[PDB]
């Protein structure tokens, strides 16, 4: 179903497309199987980390679709290793034998398509959390409309500036991880306007502020200024999210 | 990059397995 990964999941499933295609033939292509329990050991050593962090991403995720789909994954590299464990201690009585060979190919196979199948899932989640975080942005940038003094002013801006941070971090680690260039300069560009407007909406609140208190003109100016870069700004997030979206979208609609 | 670097043990643990598969 997907056709384009990021950077760094493209080059951790290189090599498993290979290994597949060497699974897949071991049903078709004398005996000897040597050992194995200290390479099967390492395999749930690394399957109970997987599965450990895995859990506590499911544990402590606002996510209901990661709830629901990494779970599965789980017992399907779960199951998969006890084959392998299973396949390791029938191979300690003799090394030829055809029913620990068969627990050998379904488990590595079991294995390779449960962890590929919960970082996809995982990567998902994380692109839908972006997109919950430059919403919010656009959220509170609106608040910005009723700030009127110097206290909601200090208020404002510690609350903004740290979600600005946690945006800015997000799409610089999101952008890096794109393979479609042209995206990469459309997410750029339009978190460079964000981060240049951002100190420019601060000093026309603070205009604003000294103006309406106290006291008239020129309230209208700074009030027009105001409005002007929530709006440029509010432009170039929807730029983001539509550019991550564009991308990420699945099924329904 | 917990999961990313999870994962990618795991697919480096299976890699011996193969091997011993394919002699």
């Amino acid at each position: 179903m997907p056709v384009f990964h990021t950077r760094t999941i493209e080059s951790i499933l290189e090599p498993v497309a290979q290994q597949i295609s060497h699974l897949v033939i071991m049903h078709e292509e004398g005996k000897a199987i040597p050992d194995l329990t200290a390479p099967v050991a390492a395999v749930q050593a690394a399957v109970s980390n997987l599965v450990r962090v895995g859990k506590e991403t499911v544990q402590t995720t606002e996510d209901q679709i990661l709830k629901r789909d990494m779970p599965p994954a789980f017992i399907k590299v779960e199951n998969a290793c006890t084959k392998l464990v299973q396949a390791a201690q029938m191979l300690q009585s003799d090394p030829y034998s055809v029913p620990a060979r068969d627990y050998l190919i379904d488990g590595s196979r079991g294995i390779l398509s449960g962890t590929s199948d919960l970082l996809l899932t995982f990567d998902e989640a994380e692109v839908r959390k972006i997109i919950r975080v430059c919403k919010g942005i656009l959220e509170y940038l609106t608040v910005a409309e009723v700030v009127e003094t110097m206290e909601d002013l200090v208020t404002y801006t510690k609350n903004l500036g740290p979600g600005m941070t946690k945006m800015a971090k997000m799409i610089d680690e999101r952008q890096q991880e794109l393979t479609h260039q042209e995206h990469r300069v459309m997410l750029v560009n339009s978190m460079n306007t964000v981060k240049e407007l951002l100190p420019v909406l601060i000093s026309a609140m603070k205009i604003f502020v000294t103006t309406k208190n106290s006291k008239n003109q020129g309230i209208e100016e700074a009030l027009k200024n105001r409005n002007f870069t929530v709006e440029k700004m509010s432009a170039e997030i929807n730029e983001i999210i539509r550019v991550l979206q564009l991308t990420s979208w699945d099924e329904d609609a | 990059d917990d999961i990313y670097n999870k994962a990618r043990e795991v697919i480096n643990a299976v890699n011996p397995v193969i091997e011993a598969l394919e002699k």
